[PDB]
C-alpha cells in the first residue's frame, strides 16, 4: 500500500516543453469566459454562472470567492481544483501571514503563495497540475488597487485588465480598445458588463452572471462598531438585483 | 511511588574441584518476614554442562536465567550445534547484565 | 581548568591560561594547554565543565578548518566569534548543555587590528579591551582600569600580564601551576616559553 | 521495464541470474583445502602498466582465522569484507572465541538476498571465504549473491573457472600438502591467465592454524614460480 | 522516498547506468597526473571555446581536500562538487578522531566507497565523474597518486590520466614513463605532464592548469607565464 | 505474458504466475520424502553437490526439540522461514510455556508467505517445505507450498521426480501407517520410498539425509557414516 | 488498451478488469455454501481428496470468528485466510471498546471496507475468494456472501466456486418449498445433500464433506462444527438422495 | 497512452479515469430522485432484487449518515459504502470539533473536496458513484446537494440521477415551469413522497409494487428511510385518485 | 505497481547525458534573453520581457530581475514559477549566512548552494529539475564585482560578460566583440542595450518590454547600491543611447 508514486508526473518533452501544463492551459481554454478590469477607484470581476441544469440552484455554487476582506477571486477552467485552491488560499492568507503580522497580506504576496501550491503541483511527486486559471483582484494600503492572473504553471502577471478562458482572445481585444487609466469604477463595470455579453449565448441577467468589486470599504458590511480604524471589507458582491440596473442603462 | 524492586532473600554457594563443580543454594523464598516458599529452586540445568543461579530479586533472577536458557538454545541454532563453553556462556551473561546496566537486574549471578 | 585571561593592545592580543588541571585532592596535571588554534590569524583558549571543554574546543576548530578549506579563505576574527556564540547560544537550551566559557584573540588582516572576544557558555559575547573568565576578573579587571592604556606595545602587554599573574598567586585559594602565554598577531600564533 | 525481485517462467530470480554474469566477466580467484592449511590465490589482472600492480586488493584478511579472495564487480565486495569483519570480531566480543568458518560465511550471505523495491540489486561479485577453526578445521566456501554458500575441496571463480575447475577436478587428492596446493593453484593460474604469470600479476596467500591468515610476499611467490617452471620441466 | 532501483543489472552481466556515467566522464575535459620522485603533479584541460570568462572566480578544477591531498577530476562539474565537498568533511573527521590527518589511500578509498554506495542504492544514479587524488602521507615522502571511477574501484597509478582524448595521452605516458626512473626533480615532473597535454590540447595559452604538490603540505599553482614557459621550450626542441 | 511482471496482477484466467514460477523453482530442487506412523515422524533428502570438489547441500533444518523440515528450492528463502518457524516455536515456549502445535506451525507459514503474494514490491518465497513434528496430539506431517496452501499428510514427497516417492507412499500407506514403536523400520520404509525417485544416481554415504522426531525422541538429523545402516 | 494490466484502473466501460479477473479464481476453487434457517445458519464446503495421502478430518477449512460467528470460501485459500485474520482483529476491537461482540451486519461491513480498500491502489491485489459468512447476534440470524469487489449483501442462502450454479437452483427450492422457515437440523441435512448435487461438477476426484453451524436452540448461538453421529447422519441422507 | 490509466490531464486537457468513473455510476442500472416540500425533502430509488436467494431487506442503496441528513448514491455498491462511512465519520466529528450538527451543503462539499483529491492525486482512484445528500437544514430549510467523481458539487430545486436521467429531469422541469416555484407546495411529507412516486412513473413509464421502490424522508430534526408497508400504503393513496 | 508510470527523471543516456537537464536547457533557449556585464566601477543586468500585451501593468511588474540581498541580485531566464521557489531559499540562505557570521555572505558561497540545490534534482529524489538559469550579479569585498551563470544541471561559471535564455549564441558574439576589461558601467549599460537591440525576437526594443538594473559604488564612500530602474528612468537610456 502507500503513495508509491514519490516520482514527477510532469516532465520536459524533448523540445522542452512540460506536457501536463500545456494540457492544464488546454482544459483553462474549455472553461467558462471570466475577466477582470481595473479602475482608478475600485477593481471589478465578472464571469457568467453556466448552469448544469435548470434544476440546479446557482446560487449555491460561488465561482467568485471572497479570499480576505480586500481580495477577491475568479476563475476559468476546472471548478473543483478551484475549491480547493480557494480553502487553501485562505487559510495560507491566515498562517504565513495574519497570524505573525496581525494583519491580512496585500495581493501580490497572497498572489505569491497561491502560485507556490500551484508551481509545486507542478513538480512535487504523484500529482497533476491544478486546471485552472485565477484572477485576483485586491487592495492594500501601501499598494493600491490591483489585479493579477495565475496560471497552472505558477507564474502570475499583473493586468490593467484581461480575460481568461473560452473567448478571452475576442475579449481582451474589446478591453484594450475600451481601457484608459482615467476609468471610474461604474465606467469599469459598465465595460465589464458589454465585454461578457460578448462571449455568453443564452440569458444575460443577474441571475446568469456572477460580478464582485474591489472598492470603497463598507462599513455597513464590517458586523460591528466601536473601532475607528476597522472601516469594513472592500471586497463586496453585487447582487441580482444590483446587475439588472445596470442592464437597462446599458 | 511504585519501586519495581524487592529482596526475595536466599543465598548461594559455587565451589569448584580439579574435575568437577558445584552450585549449590538453599530453597527458600521470603518478602520481608513471611516465607513464601519452603521449596522454590533458583539453581537451573541449562544445558551443556552449564549450571547457573541468579540470586536478590527473583523476578529478575528467573527473567536473566531464562534469556541465557534461550540464548543457549540460538547459540546451538547459529553455530551448528556447537557446545557453549563455560567461558563463552560468561562472556554472553555479561553483555545480558551490562544491557540492563541503566535498570540492573538485582542479582548476583553464579554460574 | 580555571584561569583563562587576556589583553588586547595596539598590534596583538595576549592569551594567559593556567597550567594545573584538578580533579579531587589531586593535581593531575601541571603542565596543560587550554587553547587551540581555530586558524592560523584566531586563538580560542577555554574553561569550564570537565570534558566538556576540549570536547567543545575541538568541534569548533574542525568547523573553523573546515570553512578554510572550503572557500581557500581565513574567516575574521568577528565572524567566529559569531559563529562560536550561536554554538554556545543554541546550546544552552539543549538537553545537556556545553558548560564552557572561552576568550577568541585574533588579529584581522584585513583591518590590521587585534580582536579579543569574551563569550560564555550562555552565549553572552562581548568585545573588550582586556577580559577574563571565573574568578580571576574578581581581581584582574580593577587592575587593568588602573594600569591598561590603549597605545601599550606587546612587551609592554606581557608586563601588565605578569602584573596580573602575580597578583593571581598571591590571593588566589587554588595552586594553578602558572600559565602558558601565547601571542597573536600579523604574523600569526606564538608561545612565549620562559614566563 | 520490470521488477528488481521478479521470477522467471523457469523459477529463477532475474537480476541473482545476470550478476552471475558479470562474475564470470571477473579476474580468475582459486582456492585449495588441504589438511596442512587453505591455500588462495588470484590473477590480479592490471588494466594498464602504468597501474602499481600490488595496489590491487584482491585479497584480503577478515580475522586472523580467516581469509577471503573475490572475482568480480570488486568494488560491491567493500561493504561485503566490512561486514565480515564487523560480524568475526563482534562474535569474539559476545563470546569470548573465535567465530566458525561456516558462521561467518552464512552471516555474509545474509546480506545477498537483501535488496529489492535495503540495496537497490545483487552484488556482483563472487567470494571464496577460507579459514580454520577447531570443530571442522581447515575450510573453503565460496558464497554467491544467490544467497547460497557451497563448501569445497578445491574451487575457482571467475573468467577462467571452468577450464581450471576441471583441472581441480583431477589434481586434488586428500592428501595434498601445503606446498604441493602452492604449486597447483600457480599452475593453473598460469593455464587460464591472459599474459603470462609473474609475481607481479598474480598473489598467493594461505592460512593454517599455527600462523592464521598470510598474504605472500612477491618475493616469496616469485621463487614458488621459479620452483614451478623446474619441477614441469623435470619429466 | 523515492526509491526506484535505477543502477541494475542487464541479462549480459553489465550495469548500463555506471558504464554510462563512464561515458560521462569520458566527456570531460583531459585530467592528468604524473609523480616524480619526490613530487605529484596534476595537469588539466580547460576547453578554449568559453572566451570572456572571469579566471579569477570560476571553480578552479583542481581542489584541496586537506592542506596535503588534492583531488582533480573529469566528467560532470556539479557531480564532482558533492564528492569533493564529503572528502574535505571527512578529511577533517579523521583529524578529530584519530588526530593525525589522512592518508591518501584512505581519503582515495573513502571517496571511492561513496561512489560505489551510489551504484546499489535505490532512487540514486552513479556520479558521472572518475577522480585523480594525489598527495602525501603525514611524516612520508613517498609520494602518492590514486584513480577512482563511477563503478567504486580504485587503484595506485605511476602516472594516469582521465577524460577526453585520455587514451592518447595515456599511450604517450606508457612509453615516456620509466619505472625504473621517474622524473628526478619538479621541472622534469611538470615537463612530461605539460609535454602529455600538449598532444591533446589545442594550443598551450590559457588552456593548461598545472597544479604541483609536495611533501608536508607544500601545494602551489602555477601562473599563465610560468607554464607558458614549459610549452615555449618542448615547442623548440620539438622543431628537429 | 503481460500478467507475470509482478505478483500483484492476476491474469484473465485469475492466475498468479509469479506464485506459479516460484513453484517452478521447487520442481527444479532436489527430492526430499516425508511420511509418518502413529509414534513417529521421518524426513528422507537426497542432497545435491555442485560437484565432486563441492560439499552437498544441507536439507534439513530443526526448529525446536519436537519439530523440524527439510527443504526443496531457493535454500535461502527456507533460512528465512525456518527462522521465523524457530521464532515462533519460541514465543510459545517463553510467554506460554507450551510446545507450539505443528497445525499452527503451518498456519503461520501459510499467512507469512501470503503477504508477499497480494503486495507490490515484495515477492513469493521460491522454496516448498516438509515441516514433521510430534506434539500433544501425536506425529504430523505438512506440506507448504509458497503459494500459501499448507496440507497435513500420513506421507508425500517435493522435488524433481517427486512423484515416483508419492505414488509408492499411496500404495504403502496401509503398511507403514502402523510402524509402531520401531523407528528403523519406519525410516527403511522412507529410504525405500525416496529411491522410488533416483536416476542413474544411487544413494550414498555423504549423499542420504534422514531426520526424526517421535514419542520419546527428539528432532535429530542423521548425516555421514550415521546413515550408512540403511544403505 | 492495457486497461486489465493495473488494478484500480477504470475501463472505459467503468469496469475494474482485475477484479473481474480475481473472480476466475474464485470460480475455479472447490463449491461451499451457506443456508440461513429459523434460529441460525449452516455452513458447508468441498474437500477435494488429491490422494489417499491426505489425513481424513485434519485438513480444516471453514473456520470462526470471535466464538459466534462461521466462515467459509472458494477460491485461493490463502486469501481467505488472511481475510479472516482481519475479520478477528476487527471483532476483537469491536469487543474490547464496546463490550457486546460484533453483531454480523456490523462484521459484515468491516469486511466490506477491507476487501473494498483493496481495490483502491494498484500497489495490492484483489481478494481470490468469495466469503460465505454469519451468526447469531441480538437481532436474530444472518448470512452474508462477500464478493472480490468488497460487494456484499444479505442471503436467505448463498453458494460460490465450481458448482455454484448447481447450488443456487437447489437453494432456490428450498426457499420456495418452506416459506415459513427451515429448522437447524434439517439445514444440516440439506446442506449435506446440496454439496453431494453440486460435486457432480467436480467429479474426477471424490471428495470429502465438512459442515459447520450457529443456532440459537441447538449450539446456544455459538458456532460449532457438526461432528460424529451427527455427520454420519447428514452424510447418509446426502447419499440416498443421490441414489 | 499511460495518461488514460492514472488521474493526470491528456493532451485535449481530460482526465479520462474521470470520465469512465463517470460511466460506472450506471452500473447498477438503478434510477434516483429528489425533491422537496415545505417542512421536508423526499428521495426515492428504484430498488431491484433480481436473485431470489437474496435477503431483501439489505438490499439498499440509501443511507444515514447522521440523524438529520440521508444520502442516496447512483453506482457499485462497495463504492456506496466506502462513501457512507467516511461521510458518517465526517459528520460525527464535525458535531465533535464544532458543536453543532453538520449542514447538508457542507458535508457534500468536504464530500467534493475528497473526491477532487482523488482527480489530482495518482495512487488514489476516484470512486465510482453520484451521492445525493438530503436534509431539512436548521438554516437554510429544505435541501439536496449532489455530489459526483469529478469533486462538482451543487444545490438543487430538484433532482434525478441513473441511466433515464434526463427524462425524469425534464419532468420535472415542465412541472416548475408550471407551478412557478421552486418547490412542492404540500403540507404533509405523505403527499411529496406521492408526487415524487407519481413523476417517475410518468417519466420512467413503469408502474411499481410496493418492493420495486426505495423511499428516504427528511425532516426536522430526523431523517428516516420507509418499510415496504410503508410505501404500500402510499401507493395506495396515488391509485384511488 | 507504480513503476509503470515512472519517467525517470534522474538518468543517463547511452551517450552519458542527463536526459531533463538537455530537454530543460532547450525550454530556457525560449525564453526572454538576460545579459550581465561586469564593469571595472559596476555591473549591469539587463533583461526582455517575454511578448508583452498593452494591458500589462508594467511598473508594479517584477519578472525578470529579483533581489536577494542588498550586494546580489539575479536575472532569471525560463520559468518563472521554479525561479521563485529558488530565489525565496537563496534569500533564507544570504540570511542564515549573516545570522551566523554577522557578514554579508560572499557572492559564490551563495551561488554554490543554489547551484547544489540543482545538481541534487539531477542525481536523487526522481523529480524533474527546475527549468530555471540564473545570471549572479554581486559584490563582496574579497572578488568586488562578481558575474555568474547557473543552469539546471547545477553547474556554475564566472563571466566578465554573459548572456542566457533566447539567442545567447548571437549575444555572445557581440559581447565579445565589443567588450573590453578598462569599461565603465556607463558603457556596459549602452553595450547591454545595443546587444539586445540586435538580439531581440521584436520589431523594435522599447521601455515596456525591458528590466534593467546596475549594482555601482556610486553610493557615497565605499559601499554599493543596488538600482533597480522605473519604467521612466529605461524611457530616459534608452533615449540617451539614441536607440528609440
Ligand atoms: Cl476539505
Ligand atoms: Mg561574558
Amino acid at each position: 500500500m502507500t503513495d508509491r508514486y514519490s516520482f514527477s508526473l510532469t516532465t520536459f518533452s524533448p523540445s522542452g516543453k512540460l506536457g501536463q501544463i500545456d494540457y492544464a492551459l488546454t482544459a483553462v481554454k474549455q472553461g467558462v469566459t471570466s475577466l477582470g478590469i481595473k479602475a482608478t477607484n475600485g477593481v471589478v470581476i465578472a464571469t457568467e454562472k453556466k448552469s448544469s441544469s435548470p434544476l440546479a440552484m446557482s446560487e449555491t455554487l460561488s465561482k467568485v470567492s471572497l479570499l480576505t476582506p480586500d481580495i477577491g477571486a475568479v476563475y476559468s477552467g476546472m471548478g473543483p481544483d478551484y475549491r480547493v485552491l480557494v480553502d487553501k488560499s485562505r487559510k495560507v492568507a491566515h498562517t504565513s501571514y495574519k497570524r505573525i503580522y496581525g494583519e491580512y497580506p496585500p495581493t501580490k504576496l497572497l498572489v505569491s503563495e497561491v502560485a507556490k501550491i500551484m508551481q509545486e503541483a507542478t513538480q512535487s511527486g504523484g500529482v497533476r497540475p491544478f486546471g485552472v486559471s485565477l484572477l485576483i483582484a485586491g487592495h492594500d494600503e501601501f499598494n493600491g488597487f490591483s489585479l493579477y492572473q495565475v496560471d497552472p504553471s505558477g507564474s502570475y502577471f499583473p493586468w490593467k485588465a484581461t480575460a481568461i478562458g473560452k473567448g478571452s482572445v475576442a475579449a481582451k481585444t474589446f478591453l484594450e480598445k475600451r481601457w484608459n487609466d482615467e476609468l471610474e469604477l461604474e465606467d469599469a463595470i459598465h465595460i465589464a458588463l458589454l465585454t461578457l455579453k460578448e462571449s455568453v449565448e443564452g440569458e444575460f441577467n443577474g441571475d446568469t452572471i456572477e460580478l464582485a468589486i474591489i472598492g470603497d470599504e463598507n462599513p455597513d458590511l464590517l458586523g460591528y462598531t466601536g473601532i475607528p480604524t476597522d472601516k469594513g471589507p472592500r471586497f463586496r458582491k453585487l447582487t441580482s438585483q444590483e446587475i439588472n440596473d445596470r442592464l437597462e442603462a446599458l | 511511588q511504585f519501586n519495581p524492586y524487592g529482596d526475595n532473600g536466599g543465598t548461594i554457594l559455587g565451589i569448584a574441584g580439579e574435575d568437577f563443580a558445584v552450585l549449590a543454594g538453599d530453597t527458600r523464598n521470603i518478602t520481608d518476614y513471611s516465607i513464601n516458599s519452603r521449596y522454590e529452586p533458583k539453581v537451573f540445568d541449562c544445558g551443556d554442562n552449564i549450571v547457573m543461579s541468579a540470586n536478590g530479586f527473583a523476578a529478575d533472577g528467573d527473567a536473566l536465567v531464562k534469556r541465557f536458557k534461550n540464548s543457549v538454545k540460538w547459540y546451538h541454532f547459529d553455530h551448528n550445534d556447537k557446545k557453549l563453553s563455560i567461558n563463552s556462556a560468561a562472556r554472553n551473561i555479561q553483555h545480558l547484565l551490562y544491557g540492563k546496566r541503566f535498570f540492573p537486574y538485582y542479582v548476583h549471578t553464579i554460574i | 581548568m580555571d584561569i583563562i585571561l587576556g589583553i588586547r593592545v595596539q598590534d596583538s592580543v595576549i592569551l594567559a591560561s593556567s597550567k594545573a588541571v584538578t580533579r579531587g585532592i589531586s593535581v593531575l596535571k601541571d603542565s596543560d594547554d587550554k587553547t587551540r588554534q581555530l586558524s592560523p590569524h584566531t586563538l580560542m583558549s577555554f574553561a569550564g565543565e570537565a570534558g566538556d571543554t576540549v570536547q567543545f574546543a575541538e568541534y569548533i576548530q574542525a568547523n573553523i578548518q573546515l570553512y578554510s578549506i572550503r572557500e581557500d579563505y581565513e574567516l575574521s576574527p568577528q565572524a567566529v566569534s559569531s559563529f562560536v556564540r550561536q554554538e554556545l547560544a543554541k546550546s544552552i537550551r539543549s538537553r545537556r548543555p556545553y558548560q564552557v566559557n572561552v576568550l577568541i584573540g585574533g588579529y584581522d588582516k584585513k583591518k590590521n587590528k587585534p580582536e579579543l572576544y569574551q563569550i560564555d557558555y550562555l552565549g553572552t559575547k562581548v568585545e573588550l579591551p582586556y577580559g577574563a573568565h571565573g574568578y580571576s576578573g574578581f581581581y584582574t579587571f580593577s587592575l587593568l582600569d588602573h594600569h591598561y592604556r590603549p597605545d601599550m606595545t606587546t612587551e609592554e602587554g606581557l608586563d601588565l600580564l605578569k602584573l596580573c599573574v602575580q597578583e593571581l598567586e598571591k590571593r588566589m585559594p587554588m595552586d594553578f601551576k602558572g600559565v602558558i602565554v601565547k601571542i597573536v598577531d600579523k604574523d600569526g600564533i606564538r608561545q612565549v616559553d620562559d614566563f | 521495464d520490470r521488477g528488481v525481485s521478479t521470477f522467471s517462467p523457469e523459477g529463477r530470480l532475474f537480476q541473482v541470474e545476470y550478476s552471475l554474469e558479470a562474475i564470470k566477466l571477473g579476474s580468475t580467484a582459486i582456492g585449495i583445502a588441504t589438511k596442512e592449511g587453505v591455500v588462495l590465490g588470484v590473477e590480479k589482472r592490471a588494466t594498464s602498466p602504468l597501474l602499481e600492480s600490488d595496489s590491487i586488493e584482491k585479497i584480503v584478511e577478515i580475522d586472523r582465522h580467516i581469509g577471503c579472495a573475490m572475482s568480480g564487480l570488486t568494488a560491491d565486495a567493500r561493504s561485503m569484507i566490512e561486514h565480515a569483519r564487523t560480524a568475526a570480531v563482534t562474535h569474539n566480543l559476545y563470546y569470548d572465541e573465535d567465530i566458525n568458518v561456516e558462521s561467518l560465511t552464512q552471516s555474509v550471505c545474509d546480506l545477498a538476498l537483501r535488496f529489492g523495491e535495503l540495496m537497490s540489486r545483487p552484488f556482483g561479485v563472487a567470494l571464496l571465504i577460507a579459514g580454520h577453526d577447531a570443530d571442522d578445521g581447515y575450510q573453503l566456501f565460496h558464497a554467491e549473491p544467490s544467497g547460497t554458500f557451497y563448501r569445497y575441496n578445491a574451487k575457482a571463480i571467475g573468467s577462467g573457472s571452468e577450464g581450471a575447475q576441471a583441472e581441480l577436478l583431477n589434481e586434488w587428492h586428500s592428501s595434498l600438502t601445503l606446498k604441493e596446493a602452492e604449486l597447483l593453484v600457480l599452475k593453473i593460474l598460469k593455464q587460464v591467465m591472459e599474459e603470462k604469470l609473474d609475481e607481479n600479476n598474480a598473489q598467493l596467500s594461505c592460512i593454517t592454524k599455527q600462523d592464521g591468515f598470510k598474504i605472500y610476499d612477491n618475493e616469496k611467490t616469485a621463487e614458488l614460480i621459479k620452483e614451478l617452471k623446474e619441477k614441469e620441466a623435470a619429466e | 522516498g523515492y526509491d526506484r532501483a535505477l543502477s541494475i543489472f542487464s541479462p549480459d552481466g553489465h550495469i548500463f547506468q555506471v558504464e554510462y556515467a563512464l561515458e560521462a566522464v569520458k566527456r570531460g575535459t583531459c585530467a592528468v597526473g604524473v609523480k616524480g620522485k619526490n613530487c605529484v603533479v596534476l595537469g588539466c584541460e580547460r576547453r578554449s571555446t568559453l572566451k570572456l570568462q572571469d579566471t579569477r572566480i570560476t571553480p578552479s578544477k583542481v581542489s584541496k581536500i586537506d592542506s596535503h591531498v588534492v583531488l582533480s577530476f573529469s566528467g560532470l562539474n556539479a557531480d564532482s562538487r558533492i564528492l569533493i565537498e564529503k572528502a574535505r568533511v571527512e578529511a577533517q573527521s579523521h583529524r578529530l578522531t584519530l588526530e593525525d590527518p589522512v592518508t591518501v589511500e584512505y581519503l582515495t578509498r573513502y571517496v571511492a566507497g561513496v561512489q560505489q554506495r551510489y551504484t546499489q542504492s535505490g532512487g540514486v544514479r552513479p556520479f558521472g565523474v572518475s577522480t585523480l587524488i594525489a598527495g602525501f602521507d603525514p611524516r612520508d615522502d613517498e609520494p602518492k597518486l590514486y584513480q577512482t571511477e563511477p563503478s567504486g574501484i580504485y587503484s595506485s597509478w605511476s602516472a594516469q590520466t582521465i577524460g577526453r582524448n585520455s587514451k592518447t595521452v595515456r599511450e604517450f605516458l606508457e612509453k615516456n614513463y620509466d619505472r625504473k626512473e621517474p622524473p628526478a626533480t619538479v621541472e622534469e615532473c611538470v615537463k612530461l605532464t605539460v609535454r602529455s597535454l600538449l598532444e591533446v590540447v589545442q594550443t598551450g595559452a590559457k588552456n593548461i592548469e598545472i597544479t604541483v604538490v609536495k611533501p608536508d603540505s607544500d601545494i602551489v599553482a602555477l601562473s599563465s607565464e610560468e607554464i607558458n614557459q614549459y610549452v615555449t621550450q618542448i615547442e623548440q626542441e620539438k622543431q628537429e | 505474458n503481460n500478467y507475470d511482471g509482478d505478483t500483484v496482477t492476476f491474469s484473465p484466467t485469475g492466475r498468479l504466475f509469479q506464485v506459479e514460477y516460484a513453484l517452478e523453482a521447487i520442481k527444479q530442487g532436489s527430492v526430499t520424502v516425508g511420511l509418518r506412523s502413529n509414534t513417529h515422524a521421518v524426513l528422507v533428502a537426497l542432497k545435491r553437490n555442485a560437484d565432486e570438489l563441492s560439499s552437498y547441500q544441507k536439507k534439513i533444518i530443526k526448529c525446536d526439540e519436537h519439530m523440524g523440515l527439510s527443504l526443496a528450492g531457493l535454500a535461502p528463502d527456507a533460512r528465512v522461514l525456518s527462522n521465523y518457524l524457530r521464532q515462533q516455536c519460541n514465543y510459545s515456549s517463553l510467554v506460554f510455556n507450551r510446545k507450539l502445535a505443528v497445525e499452527r506451525a503451518g498456519h503461520l507459514l501459510c499467512d507469512k508467505a501470503q503477504k508477499n503474494t497480494q503486495s507490490y514490491g515484495g515477492r513469493p518465497y521460491g522454496v516448498g517445505l516438509l515441516i514433521i513434528g510430534y506434539d500433544k496430539s501425536g506425529a504430523h506431517l505438512l506440506e507448504f507450498q509458497p503459494s500459501g496452501n499448507v496440507t497435513e499428510l500420513y506421507g508425500t514427497a517435493i522435488g524433481a521426480r517427486s512423484q515416483g516417492a508419492k505414488t509408492y507412499l499411496e500404495r504403502t500407506l496401509d503398511t507403514f501407517i502402523k510402524i509402531d514403536g520401531n523407528p528403523d523400520e519406519l525410516i527403511k520404509a522412507g529410504v525405500e520410498a525416496i529411491s522410488q525417485s533416483l536416476r542413474d544416481e544411487s544413494l550414498t554415504v555423504d549423499n542420504l539425509s534422514i531426520a526424526i522426531v517421535g514419542k520419546d525422541t527428539p528432532f535429530t538429523i542423521y548425516d555421514g557414516e550415521a546413515v550408512a545402516k540403511y544403505i | 488498451t492495457g486497461y486489465d494490466l493495473s488494478n484500480s484502473v477504470f475501463s472505459p466501460d467503468g469496469r475494474n478488469f482485475q477484479v473481474e479477473y480475481a473472480v476466475k479464481a474464485v470460480e475455479n476453487g472447490t463449491t461451499s455454501i451457506g443456508i440461513k434457517c429459523n434460529d441460525g445458519v449452516v455452513f458447508a464446503v468441498e474437500k477435494l481428496i488429491t490422494s489417499k495421502l491426505l489425513v481424513p478430518q485434519k485438513n480444516v477449512k471453514i473456520q470462526v470468528v470471535d466464538r459466534h460467528i462461521g466462515c467459509v470460501y472458494s477460491g485461493l485459500i490463502p486469501d481467505g485466510r488472511h481475510l479472516v485474520n482481519r475479520g478477528r482483529e476487527e471483532a476483537a476491537s469491536f469487543k474490547k471498546l464496546y463490550k457486546t461482540p460484533i453483531p454480523i451486519p456490523a462484521f459484515a461491513d468491516r469486511l466490506g471496507q477491507y476487501v473494498q480498500a483493496h481495490t483502491l491502489y494498484n500497489s495490492v491485489r484483489p481478494f481470490g475468494v468469495s466469503t460465505i459468512f454469519g451468526g447469531v447476534d441480538k437481532n436474530g440470524a444472518h448470512l452474508y456472501m462477500l464478493e472480490p469487489s468488497g460487494s456484499y449483501w444479505g442471503y436467505k442462502g448463498a453458494a460460490t466456486g465450481k458448482g455454484r450454479q448447481s447450488a443456487k437452483a437447489e437453494l432456490e427450492k428450498l426457499v420456495d418449498h418452506h416459506p415459513e422457515g427451515l429448522s437447524a437440523r434439517e439445514a444440516v441435512k440439506q446442506a449435506a445433500k446440496i454439496i453431494y448435487l453440486a460435486h457432480e461438477d467436480n467429479k474426477e476426484k471424490d471428495f470429502e464433506l465438512e459442515i459447520s453451524w450457529c443456532s440459537l436452540s441447538e449450539t446456544n448461538g455459538l458456532h460449532k462444527f457438526v461432528k460424529g453421529d451427527l455427520l454420519q447422519e447428514a452424510i447418509d441422507f446426502a447419499q440416498k438422495e443421490i441414489n | 497512452g499511460y495518461d488514460r490509466h492514472i488521474t493526470i490531464f491528456s493532451p485535449e486537457g481530460r482526465l479520462y479515469q474521470v470520465e469512465y468513473a463517470f460511466k460506472a455510476t450506471n452500473q447498477t442500472n438503478i434510477n434516483s430522485l429528489a425533491v422537496r416540500g415545505k417542512d421536508c425533502t423526499v428521495v426515492i430509488s428504484q430498488k431491484k432484487v433480481p436473485d431470489k436467494l437474496l435477503d431483501p431487506t439489505t438490499v439498499s442503496y440509501i443511507f444515514c449518515i447522521s440523524r438529520t441528513i440521508g444520502m442516496v448514491v447512483n453506482g457499485p455498491i462497495p463504492d456506496a459504502r466506502n462513501a457512507a462511512l467516511r461521510a458518517k465519520a465526517e459528520a460525527a466529528e464535525f458535531r465533535y470539533k464544532y458543536g453543532y450538527d453538520m449542514p447538508c451543503d457542507v458535508l457534500a462539499k468536504r464530500m467534493a473536496n475528497l473526491s477532487q483529491i482523488y482527480t489530482q492525486r495518482a495512487y488514489m482512484r476516484p470512486l465510482g458513484v453520484i451521492l445525493t445528500f438530503v436534509s431539512v437544514d436548521e438554516e437554510l430549510g429544505p435541501s439536496i446537494y449532489k455530489t459526483d467523481p469529478a469533486g462538482y458539487y451543487v444545490g438543487y430545486k430538484a433532482t434525478a440521477t441513473g441511466p433515464k436521467q434526463q427524462e425524469i429531469t425534464t419532468n420535472l422541469e415542465n412541472h416548475f415551469k408550471k407551478s412557478k416555484i421552486d418547490h412542492i407546495n404540500e403540507e404533509s411529507w405523505e403527499k411529496v413522497v406521492e408526487f415524487a412516486i407519481t413523476h417517475m412513473i410518468d417519466a420512467l413509464g413503469t408502474e411499481f409494487s410496493k418492493n420495486d421502490l426505495e423511499v428516504g424522508v427528511a425532516t426536522k430534526d430526523k431523517f428516516f428511510t420507509l418499510s415496504a408497508e410503508n410505501i404500500e400504503e402510499r401507493l395506495v393513496a396515488i391509485a384511488e385518485q | 505497481g507504480s513503476r509503470r508510470y515512472d519517467s525517470r527523471t534522474t538518468i543517463f543516456s547511452p551517450e552519458g547525458r542527463l536526459y531533463q537537464v538537455e530537454y530543460a536547457l532547450e525550454s530556457i533557449s525560449h525564453a526572454g534573453t538576460a545579459i550581465g556585464i561586469m564593469a571595472s566601477d559596476g555591473i549591469v543586468l539587463a533583461a526582455e520581457r517575454k511578448v508583452t500585451s498593452t494591458l500589462l501593468e508594467q511598473d508594479t511588474s517584477t519578472e525578470k530581475l529579483y533581489k536577494l540581498n542588498d550586494k546580489i541580485a539575479v536575472a532569471v531566464a525560463g520559468l518563472t514559477a521554479d525561479a521563485e521557489i529558488l530565489i525565496n531559499t537563496a534569500r533564507i540562505h544570504a540570511q542564515n549566512y549573516l545570522k551566523t557570521y554577522n557578514e554579508d555572505i560572499p557572492v559564490e558561497i551563495l551561488v554554490r548552494r543554489l547551484s547544489d540545490i540543482k545538481q541534487g534534482y539531477t542525481q536523487h529524489g526522481g523529480l524533474r529539475p527546475f527549468g530555471v538559469s540564473f545570471i549572479y550579479a554581486g559584490y563582496d569585498d574579497r572578488y568586488g564585482y562578481q558575474l555568474y551563470t547557473s543552469n539546471p544541471s547545477g553547474n556554475y561559471t564566472g563571466w566578465k560578460a554573459i548572456s542566457v535564455g533566447a539567442n545567447t549564441s548571437a549575444a555572445q558574439t557581440l559581447l565579445q566583440m565589443d567588450y573590453k576589461d578598462d569599461m565603465k558601467v556607463d558603457d556596459a549599460i549602452e553595450l547591454a542595450l545595443k546587444t539586445l537591440s540586435k538580439t531581440t525576437d521584436s520589431s523594435a526594443l522599447t521601455y515596456d518590454r525591458l528590466e534593467f538594473a546596475t549594482i555601482r559604488k556610486g553610493a557615497n564612500d565605499g559601499e554599493v547600491y543596488q538600482k533597480i530602474f522605473k519604467p521612466q528612468e529605461i524611457k530616459d537610456i534608452l533615449v540617451k543611447t539614441g536607440i528609440t
